[PDB]
């Protein structure tokens, strides 16, 4: 329905759907093909 | 928590002649009326 982006999805299935998974039975390592949102702090060198 | 997810544990059993099965059965049918977002699991005893 195109309300999500690429982020929006891996952060989703990084934050609600990974961990779940990765403790399912018989699952071993899991990768994420993507990342986990995290707060972002872009620095302005010029501002600074 | 329950399996990574904040969750809040509810005791309970079967009333006189009532089977454990029907009492779960009913629970499942009352957990499915919840609103949005409110997802259940059977733990202990229950899982067994």
């Amino acid at each position: 329905d195109g309300t999500m982006t690429q982020e929006d999805i891996s952060d989703y299935v990084a934050a609600n759907m990974k961990d779940a998974i990765s403790r399912t039975s018989g699952v071993g390592d899991v990768q994420l093909f993507g990342s986990q949102y995290a707060m972002r702090i872009w620095m302005n060198p010029n501002e600074l | 928590r329950y399996n990574g997810l904040p969750s809040m544990e509810i005791l309970g059993q079967a009333a006189p002649g009532k089977s454990t099965g029907e009492a779960m059965e009913l629970m499942e049918q009352l957990a499915s009326k919840l609103p949005t977002g409110v997802g259940y699991d059977w733990t202990g005893m229950s899982y067994q």
